[PDB]
DNA sequence: ATGAACTTCAAAAAAAAAA
């Protein structure tokens, strides 16, 4: 179980493609209506964890929460029938099984799951809670129309013999996405989250964005991580200027970004040294 | 229901299109694919890459045109709403990606009415 | 008015033979029956339940009117045939001893004092036999279905002689008399007057009689009991000077209103209607109709039963009243019977919060459409439920829409979200949840929680000039066109961009207009695009600018604007002709 | 005669009957009128008596379930803790309300020197006209006030127009004869409100 | 005893929380059935002027007879002793048992309903609990857990009325110092009465008409309209008091009553 | 117990994320209808502060009401069997019961609980009670919808294809809360609540958004919290204008606001010079 | 002699879906 507090400030962009894309909105990733910094769920960064984990693990005590046919009532089921199949009084059963489900699934230790379906056996708060990611320059949709020469179904079919099936696949310029994040110590010592899990969570982090690709998302990359690791589970400073003193804005007269060499990554550890430590793992 | 004096630049960059695929309609009745059913898929972020083409093809569907005058009316109303158009940006924010489409269909509804666009020749 | 309705219905209904008390009765349910012969023996503990899926506790059966017991001392008072099993058997199931045997020591003692004061009847010896045996009582606790009886905590336990059939003890023809002399001799000898009910003589009815079917148990409606609640000195009962020719019959009235067909719940408040005086009836009506036309209280109350009902079932329809139905909207606090509702008005008047609900609620429809013009409110409901009309919210749902509906209320905003949720998660507007988030915007312009807007109309509207009304139809069209364009479709622009639509539209219109052309192009009629084209125009022309987001307001109209066009759209030679005059 | 108007946003003419839930009167109590012409102006010489009501604007119920306590205060318990004696009375109130009482006054037999009855009906029309009153006029409660104003004719509108709705016996004015100096003991004569035309007309003792 | 006639005007809002929700359908604040505006009954202020009193005074001669237990935890001669030794039989009234007209004590001070100048909007802002109290029917083997309703309101300046008579000051005891305090309390009591269902309530306008007759110069209706309490220009919906125009009046009123601004 | 009257004015905001939403609502925080400023309650502060008091503790004499596996029947049962068994005269035992639960618990001696259940031991007024939040300018609702890949149940449309299930995720740009809330003396004395405890209290005001953290919630930090002590326990000038004087609006020429770099916080601390004082712990 | 506490009174309600 860990004792201290981390305040990472992870730090990843896009080269061409939709990264965090939005059903509510067709096929574009978020980005802010007022002015026009693109965000980032946490979801796509803990569905890239998980991948890497699955491809950089395979073993037991640490499961990875399966795919699509993975019914989440199942795997609840074949849980229960362990070491508290009844004979535990039901209230202090459902503890057991959260505590036997937290030191067998990396999922549910690092991050949570919902585990309140049919079986009941509580729900897990959870130590390691990132944010939703938001851009700084606001970012443009390039939206590239893209076609294809075959149909689908039959029916959608032209009545000749031109079957084409166009529609949109949205890519994005740039748009290094500022995301947040902070680490708790209770809930970690409930759910058993060592420093071997934070290391491999930290490693995942950082390789996620070599592995996990498609032709939607396009080319990501992570570009820094500065976790801010504390010194007890107290309150030092307010989260707020911490995380405002890695700021990040334009370069020189530039109207946009492009890449790295548009940024200006003010980094500049000077009054954080009181209690507070500094790790560079991505940059 | 047209704001020509809103200073926006996807007002005035909407009801540029908007003429333009006017003037397209009216070369020929029998058309097909007219440019919105190409063009307008990236006018709103890529301006300056279809609009290049669109003014390269604006004085040949002019030429297209039966009547003379009706050729010297668009352009007139064509260079009223660039006036606002200090400049053709690369992209559009996203305000100014609605104000593109605000300004199009303002534009085309302002233009395909009896007794307006001649007005406002008249007076200039 | 409140309680000289009551007795004016009830002289009504003991005229025109519709099963009720008869000075000093009650139709009191008493679940198990006690049968004897003519000098004690206990025969059978019969059981005249069995009728809804809660087992009630048995039959209303015509017995003398409880004297109202309630104190310390309860054992004191006790009725006359018919009471409880503590004060039958003397066995308590949560009371012990001593405290119910006083029950039925006294309950003893006013069978003797009965049997003395009226003799040679054949039915009053056996139970007086009976209750003073110590043996056929034990001998009952050991029946064949005694056991369900003291599961059911009150079990009042009715004396019935064997060669009657269904005549009870207390229902004999003697019984009958001594009943309807205690409520003219000892009940005759309180206070003078003034009654409030009648107004005339009669004596002060001191403790009224309680009412089954408000609260936890049957509670006097007219009950005043407090250091506090007393009047001018008046200590209980005197503080409403009412005699017992009104109290009794106003109790009764509420007993049998309260267990039959009359009873029915208005918006978690179960409510007794019941006709007020009818017409004398005219001729041509009269003269087919038998007796004639014999002022019936329970008669014509199905007109606003069913009203109430078609709420709830899409039925209704516009009443012409010159008919007063009574509606006492009485409501369970913690033992005191609260009314709510009190309308003497036909159901024309009764109906204007039903009404101005479902114009408010009137919404687009084409031609052959499954949906009613007036839509069912558990139907209305299941448009914003998960996917059965069952995970509601029992608070603010279908514990408060069908308040704010029956009563011409405000619509809460939980509406507004609710419909939300479920139109951008279903990624369609049914008819059901347009016409709900329709009604809350005029009901709140009505009631001023809403001041930019304005009120909606049953068809389109084509102005408006709001900044969610205009891309509501703008969707709409652009989802027709879509539809125009593709036949077969399964992923509609809807179900892929209405989740931000609604909320974002510089987001989804960024890339709608873009895809519009292509549908257009796509169109096999171009005269169809063009008009689809002309009509978007006229749309969009209201709207000066994109909003970054729309205000949870401006999603209910974006909804409504949404369900209009597409509506207009799907009519007979609706858009054609719009297209037309211009 | 009066003509003193009596108007409110709302009212609370409890009925005899429902005190536990104070359902209020369908019209303005004519005791009720009579406390209200005394808290004007009152004597131990002018006994006030209500002749007639008539009813200026619609009758509209409005329910509002109320709080209130349910045991008295006395020299015994020298507290109350309303958290021990709480009672959810409802009040069934009546939602803007208009009435122009008219009515008069006799002489009670303690008379005294001061007998004189213009000097009493000056003091009154003044107390009307100028806002003057020994007490606050109450609707029935005396959580609800009374706008009053004294008309010399008719100066309001009236939606009762035609034959309406009876409301039975109401509340007339309790017999307060038997009672000695400051009233204990009384009791409740009432009458019938004939029909409500356009302005009901009280049956005096 | 005091001598003069007072009928203010109170004026008091709510920013956020519930003011007086009606127990008819759980919780939510008293809305006029018809037009939408709050009606907040008057008895909520007189309990709060009570525990005002309750909280300043804590001595005799000031108590509150009608008092709280989870706050603070021959025939006239009774009566005029729980007048004197007493604040609340003063100020609202008193019902000894054994007086005299039944045993009454109307008091000086009559407040009124406050109705709400704008309509006012009952937001329904359900609040869930992590813990339930008793064994519930559904508190089974997962997150014992228990859905809350506590309605708030944006805004609604709830206008008070007020009717205070020497006349019964003269029978009751209210002298001037008790008529200062309870001003003292019509001005601070808002920022002592507050809980997590209340929410943040303020004293607006303490507009007192002092009449120099003890009858009182002045109609009610008339120095009502005295103090118009009206909605601003450029603002769409009240939200705070610079949403609101609260006009004094006092140009007809020079002659002889006193126009005291207390509170605003 | 503390003898002075504080009168904070607590500021805070949300980066991106869901903070006090809305059950009667789906997902959605509370926002106002009519203008569109978003609302927070007290009761999240409370339960930020409690979350803090009980990773910030572990001891006796300050309870920090247990969740979930916590009935309140329970504990008050489990308090009643202490010093006031039976010998009390159930009067006084409800308030003996209540001061040894306030000298016991710390929730019910800073807020309030109810312990009116089965064995009734009296109510707690409660000495600080807090306010719901809200902002200044109109907030937007994001409404990020995100997907998962694998189904919770057994659903009726979950057929052979992918087992997902959609939602919604509710996101808040920005929106700095304008929190109010006051603390009396007379119910302090009666609690218990001690100098101590108010400042373990404002600890846990100002350090309880760096803990508290969770997926729908995202990122909440604290800006400023100007507490106004005052001198006596009577009352000197009106909360309202006392409030009023830190006012927060807009900048220059701008539509919304995104940062601390968009807000003017006028402090203009000079007519509060009277009998009161001023200072600042998280701002 | 009389007001708050106590002890007894009965052991709820259900359709709210439909053309």
């Amino acid at each position: 179980t860990i004792e201290k507090r981390y305040d990472f400030v992870f730090l990843f962009d896009v080269q061409d493609g939709n990264p965090n894309g939005d059903p509510d909105a067709g096929n574009l990733p978020r980005i802010d209506p007022q002015t026009g910094e693109g965000l980032v769920t946490d979801v796509c960064l803990k569905r890239k964890v998980r991948n890497f984990i699955q491809m950089t693990q395979n073993d037991e005590h640490h499961d990875i929460f399966i795919r699509e046919k993975g019914i989440l009532n199942n795997l609840i089921d074949e849980a229960h029938e362990q070491e508290n199949v009844k004979g535990k009084e039901k209230g202090e059963k459902t503890e057991a099984a959260r505590q036997y489900m937290c030191s067998r699934y990396y999922d549910i230790r690092t991050f949570g799951a919902v585990m309140t379906t049919g079986k009941n056996a509580g729900q897990v708060r959870g130590p390691v809670q990132l944010t939703f990611s938001r851009s700084i320059d606001p970012i443009m949709t390039l939206e590239h129309s893209i076609t294809r020469m075959a149909v689908t179904n039959e029916k959608d079919a032209s009545e000749t013999g031109d079957n084409r099936t166009m529609g949109r696949k949205f890519t994005v310029p740039y748009g290094l996405y500022r995301c947040h994040g902070f680490i708790s110590t209770h809930f970690a010592k409930q759910t058993g989250f060592s420093e071997n899990d934070l290391e491999l969570f930290w490693q995942a982090l950082v390789n996620m964005f070599d592995h996990d690709h498609s032709a939607a998302r396009g080319q990501m990359n992570a570009r820094g991580l500065y976790v801010f690791e504390h010194s007890n589970n107290l309150g030092d400073a307010p989260a707020d200027s911490l995380f405002k003193r890695i700021q990040v804005v334009k370069k020189d007269g530039v109207e946009v970004v492009r890449s790295f060499d548009d940024y200006l990554v003010s980094v500049d550890d000077k009054n954080l040294e009181e209690t507070k430590l500094l790790r560079k793992l991505g940059g | 229901g047209l704001d020509r004096n809103r200073q926006d630049i996807g007002y005035v960059l909407g009801r540029l299109f908007a003429v333009l695929e006017k003037i397209q309609a009216e070369a020929n009745p029998g058309l097909n694919a007219t440019i919105a059913d190409r063009y307008f898929g990236s006018a709103s972020s890529t301006p300056i890459a279809v609009f290049g083409t669109l003014m390269r093809l604006l004085p040949h569907h002019l030429n297209k045109l039966e009547f003379e005058g009706r050729a010297v009316q668009l352009q007139w109303e064509i260079r009223q709403i660039l006036e606002h158009c200090q400049r053709f940006p690369n992209h559009l924010n996203l305000e100014q990606q609605g104000l593109f489409a605000i300004g199009y269909y303002h534009e085309t509804q302002f233009l395909f009415t009896k007794d307006a666009l001649k007005n406002l020749f008249n007076e200039a | 008015m409140i309680l000289h309705a009551l007795t004016q219905y009830y002289q009504r209904k003991a005229e025109s033979d519709g099963g009720i008390a008869q000075e000093g009765f009650e139709n009191k349910e008493i679940p198990f029956i006690i049968v004897i012969d003519k000098q004690g023996n206990f025969i059978q503990l019969e059981d005249t339940r069995e009728l809804k899926v809660k087992k009630k506790v048995g039959r209303t059966f015509l017995v003398p009117k409880g004297l109202g017991r309630s104190g310390s001392k309860s054992y004191e008072v006790s009725n006359l045939l018919w009471d409880h099993y503590g004060y039958v058997l003397a066995y308590a199931g949560e009371k012990g001893q001593e405290q119910a045997d006083k029950q039925h020591a006294s309950f003893t003692a006013k069978v003797n004092e009965l049997k003395q004061a009226l003799p040679d009847d054949a039915g009053v010896t056996a139970v007086a036999a009976f209750l003073s045996s110590a043996e056929e009582k034990s001998k009952v606790m050991q029946a064949a279905n005694w056991a369900e009886c003291a599961k059911v905590k009150g079990c009042n336990l009715s004396f019935r002689l064997v060669d009657e059939a269904v005549d009870l003890v207390c229902q004999s023809k003697a019984v009958r008399e001594y009943v309807s002399q205690a409520n003219q001799t000892q009940s005759d000898n309180a206070q003078k007057g003034i009654c409030l009910v009648t107004g005339k003589a009669a004596p002060i009815a001191r403790l009224h009689n309680a009412v089954k079917g408000v609260n936890a148990k049957p509670a006097p409606f007219a009950s005043v009991n407090l250091s506090a609640f007393e009047s001018y000195g008046k200590e209980q009962g005197f503080a409403f000077p009412i005699g017992e020719q009104a109290m009794f019959e106003y109790t009764t009235a509420l007993n049998t209103l309260l267990a039959g067909e009359n009873r029915f719940r208005i918006g978690d408040v179960t409510t007794v209607c019941w006709g007020a005086k009818r017409t004398p009836l005219e001729e041509s009506l009269a003269s087919m109709i038998n007796g004639g036309g014999k002022d019936n209280p329970d008669a014509h109350i199905d007109a606003v039963k069913a009203l109430y009902k078609s709420l709830y079932n899409g039925q209704y329809c516009k009443p012409d009243g010159e008919d007063k139905f009574y509606l006492l909207g009485l409501s369970p606090n913690s033992a005191r019977i609260v009314v709510r509702f009190w309308h003497e008005t036909t159901v024309a008047a009764l109906s204007e919060s039903i009404a101005a609900w479902y114009d408010d609620l009137q919404m687009v429809r084409g031609e052959n459409s499954p949906y009613p013009e007036y839509m069912p409110l558990p139907r209305l409901l299941g448009n914003l439920v998960l996917d059965g009309k069952m995970e509601n919210l029992p608070s603010d749902l279908i514990a408060q829409i069908t308040d704010a509906a029956l009563n011409n209320r405000v619509l809460p905003v939980s509406l507004l979200q609710a419909a939300l949720r479920r139109n951008k998660a279903e990624q369609k507007i049914t008819y059901g949840r347009a016409s709900l988030l329709k009604a809350y915007i005029n009901r709140a312009i009505r009631a001023g929680r809403l001041k930019n807007m304005k009120e909606l109309t049953m068809g389109l509207d084509r102005n408006r000039q709001d900044i969610g009304y205009v891309l509501g139809r703008l969707f709409a069209v652009l989802e027709k066109i879509q539809a125009e364009a593709n036949p077969g479709l399964n992923a509609t622009i809807a179900d892929r961009y209405f989740g931000s639509a609604s909320s974002t539209p510089i987001a989804v219109f960024g890339t709608l207009m873009r895809l519009l052309p292509h549908h257009l192009n796509k169109l096999e009629f171009e005269g169809r695009a063009v008009q689809l084209q002309w009509e978007i125009r006229q749309i969009l022309e209201h709207c000066q600018r994109f909003p970054n987001h729309l205000n949870l307001e401006q999603q209910g109209l974006f909804a409504i604007g949404y369900y209009h066009e597409t509506q207009f759209l799907f009519t007979k030679d609706a858009l054609k002709n719009l297209f037309n005059e211009a | 005669r009066f003509i003193l108007e009596i108007s409110g946003d709302l009212a609370c003419f409890t009925r005899s009957e429902l005190k536990v839930e104070r359902v209020s009167y369908p019209v303005i109590t004519p005791s009720a009128a009579r406390n209200i012409l005394m808290a004007i102006l009152w004597k131990p010489a002018i006994r006030w008596k209500v002749l007639k009501i008539e009813i200026l604007k619609p009758i509209q119920w409005t329910n509002i379930r109320r709080n209130e306590v349910g045991t008295k205060m006395s020299e015994r318990s020298g507290s109350l803790y309303i958290e021990d004696n709480r009672q959810q009375r409802a009040s069934m109130l009546l939602k803007d309300v208009a009435y122009r009482i008219h009515a008069d006054f006799d002489m009670t037999s303690e008379a005294g020197e001061s007998d004189n009855y213009v000097k009493f009906a000056e003091m009154f029309k003044r107390r009307a006209k100028k806002g003057q009153y020994f007490h606050q006029p109450y609707l029935g409660c005396r959580e609800f006030p009374c706008d009053f104003r004294l008309l010399e004719k008719a100066e309001d509108g009236l939606p009762l127009e035609d034959i309406t709705q009876d409301f039975g016996f109401m509340l007339y004015d309790m017999d307060f004869s038997k009672s000695d100096p400051r009233d204990s003991n009384n009791a409740e004569p009432m009458f019938y409100q004939c029909k409500a035309v356009n302005g009901v007309i009280t049956v005096p003792p």
